RNA sequence: GGCGUAAAGCGCACGCAGGCGGUUUGUUAAGUCAGAUGUGAAAUCCCCGGGCUCAACCUGGGAACUGCAUCUGAUACUGGCAAGCUUGAGUCUCGUAGAGGGGGGUAGAAUUCCAGGUGUAGCGGUGAAAUGCGUAGAGAUCUGGAGGAAUACCGGUGGCGAAGGCGGCCCCCUGGACGAAGACUGACGCUCAGGUGCGAAAGCGUGGGGAGCAAACAGGAUUAGAUACCCUGGUAGUCCACGCCGUAAACGAUGUCGACUUGGAGGUUGUGCCCUUGAGGCGUGGCUUCCGGAGCUAACGCGUUAAGUCGACCGCCUGGGGA
RNA sequence: UUAGCUAGUAGGUGGGGUAACGGCUCACCUAGGCGACGAUCCCUAGCUGGUCUGAGAGGAUGACCAGCCACACUGGAACU
């Protein structure tokens, strides 16, 4: 159903973004604040607000260049039916280094270029192309 | 149940024992009339040679025609009527064999 | 399922209110009362075969919420499957 | 198309 | 890599094992990741060299051997335990719609049989005729009765059901679907190889039943022959009980579930508010058909009920024929 | 188009046994063992370090070199 609540959060991304809109809502977790704040520091979206306690409600600013997509695809990786897992040399890059590989590891979300530093691997979330 | 089945095919040669050959044929129901007018269908019959030229027109159907001699001929008993009506059989045959075409 | 005199008493005698309907105890005593009320109908109508479905829902319905108390607290479940009478 | 599927068996090769 | 039509989605449903799983916190460090030790024989391959006049070839050291075992770490995700939470999935009440199934009665046309009455030369059938029926009075009409099976109109891309399917009315028993207001349990869920049940019609077994229709067959036309077509009849079967058989172009030629993505013309079924100022105005769920944008597609077409973008799981296909 | 297989079989006591543990062997005691994560049956095959192919993942195979196991006309047995 729901299982996959990740790929949940990057259908609700790609098509308001692909089909013009403004802003779009979803339901919070701790996980997807811990993605959408990275995408956020990224240069990918704008802000993201939470809206309840009982019933959390994640929402998110869309972003675009004359109306164009700025996010033009993205790529669910790992999912609970296969995971995925790479070391700290064996993170693949997406277009050769342009895009990042949103890869969560003990300290935290990070990209491939930030585990360069920290030195990590760990669980493939998406190709943020 | 009530009919004939070809089961010897198109044709075996064989030898008599004085001379000649004999031919065997298939079992054939088949009528192929494409050759030739029915001027030709006239003349494809023995005892109506000697008729021909007696009726009163120089071309007739021989059916719906007034005074056809050889229909004078059928009605007289010099010809039985059972070849007259399979005569006109076979030209009314040629009104429903030839409709769509065929051509050598 | 029942009328108001059957329905409203079963939650009351295996609930601890009258608001205590949600509950699973109180779900399996709705099952076990209409597969009771219906071993006479099924006997005389072998030949309801539709009717059958909706019978065969409510065993696998009952079968399923037997298996949710059983792995949490099996005090409540020893409880209940001798007091409506189950484990044949 | 399952990655599951082909736990019970693989592809077959001709 | 595909499965609407190119080969392919089991006819459908239940469900074990198996796979998978919302959200919050703690704990374990199982999976994973970081570091280190030991090990992964040599030769082969790769890196830089050296040597045989050169190359092949031989050879120095390094790398590689992505492996496995152990220790110390980190805790975001996955797994286990613990306590939870409510949007998922369920429970109650008030209601509404429906050919949902089973059982038992009952109605009236029509068909045919039989009884009676009035009544006369053809009825019947086809492109045209004949077989057949009828002066024992057919056919036609009217009265009365018997049996059998089906339900005109309503009735419509209308409704219901997992599907095949399901249609006079009425009673009884019984199933799911949907809506409103809240209360309540707290992931109780999704999916399914074997297994399990349902499953058009034909046909099979035993015992009933018999109008009409009707394989085989009888008979007459047709014809080259008629075996088929056409016509007059007619058994099995169609009907019911009791089983068995389990295949269909069982088709939406689309497996199920969930999350999202511009919209119209309508239909069906509710509910909330509104000068009730009319069966209306305004909203808003369930079901359903035809158009059509973006997007997809081999083309056809699909297009908020996807064949658009994705996840969870299962079935199935690998040139045609053989088959 | 192989679903049940297995009575020294599974485990225990004691005796015996080899260089060493042990159903390795024997009496007794128990009725278990294995198996849809492929037991069992049938067919085929020495295996590995590697070679070859391939961008890689994979794919096919095991001659020469090296490591190990088995075998020495067929079958069985023991001595040294
Ligand atoms: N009583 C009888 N039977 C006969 C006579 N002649 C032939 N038959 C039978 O008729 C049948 C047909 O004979 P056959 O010669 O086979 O016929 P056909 O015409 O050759 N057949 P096809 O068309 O296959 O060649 C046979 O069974 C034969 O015995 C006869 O004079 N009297
Ligand atoms: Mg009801
Ligand atoms: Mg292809
Ligand atoms: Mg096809
Ligand atoms: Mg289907
Ligand atoms: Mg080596
Ligand atoms: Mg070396
Ligand atoms: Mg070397
Ligand atoms: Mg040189
Ligand atoms: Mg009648
Ligand atoms: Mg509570
Ligand atoms: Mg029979
Ligand atoms: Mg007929
Ligand atoms: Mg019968
Ligand atoms: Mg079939
Ligand atoms: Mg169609
Ligand atoms: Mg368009
Ligand atoms: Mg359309
Ligand atoms: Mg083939
Ligand atoms: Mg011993
Ligand atoms: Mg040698
Ligand atoms: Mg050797
Ligand atoms: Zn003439």
């Amino acid at each position: 159903s729901m299982q996959d609540p990740i790929a949940d959060m990057l259908t609700r991304i790609r098509n308001g973004q692909a089909a013009n809109k403004a802003a779009v809502t979803m339901p919070s977790s701790k996980l997807k604040v811990a993605i959408a704040n990275v995408l956020k520091e990224e240069g990918f979206i704008e802000d993201f607000k939470v809206e309840g306690d009982t019933k959390p409600e994640l929402e998110l600013t869309l972003k675009y260049f004359q109306g164009k997509a700025v996010v033009e695809s993205i790529q669910r990786v790992s999912r609970p039916g296969l995971r995925i897992y790479k070391r700290k040399d064996e993170l693949p890059k997406v277009m050769a280094g342009l895009g990042i590989a949103v890869v969560s590891t003990s300290k935290g979300v990070m990209t491939d270029r930030a585990a360069r530093q920290a030195g990590l691997g760990g669980e493939i979330i998406c190709y943020v192309a | 149940s009530g009919l004939g089945q070809h089961t010897t095919t198109a044709a075996r040669l064989y030898h008599f024992p004085h001379g000649g050959d004999v031919i065997d044929s298939p079992g054939v129901r088949e009528f192929g009339l494409w050759h030739l007018e029915p001027e030709q269908i006239t003349q494809g019959f023995v005892e109506f040679h000697d008729y021909l030229g007696l009726c009163k027109y120089r071309d007739c159907k021989h059916d719906t025609d007034p005074g056809c001699a050889i229909r004078e001929a059928v009605e007289e008993g010099k010809i039985a009527e059972t070849r007259f009506e399979n005569y006109h059989r076979i030209l009314e045959s040629m009104a429903q064999v030839k409709t769509r075409k065929n051509f050598s | 399922s029942l009328s108001t005199e059957a329905t409203a008493k079963i939650v009351s005698e295996f609930g601890r209110d009258a608001n205590d309907t949600g509950s699973t105890e109180v779900q399996v005593a709705l099952l076990t009362a209409q597969i009771n009320h219906l071993q006479g109908h099924f006997a005389e109508h072998k030949k309801d075969h539709h009717s059958r479905r909706g019978l065969l829902r409510m065993v696998s319905q009952r079968r399923k919420l037997l298996d949710y108390l059983k792995r949490k607290d099996v005090a409540r479940y020893t409880q209940l499957i001798e007091r409506l009478g189950l484990r044949r | 198309a399952t990655v599951n599927q082909l736990v019970r068996k693989p592809r077959a090769r001709k």
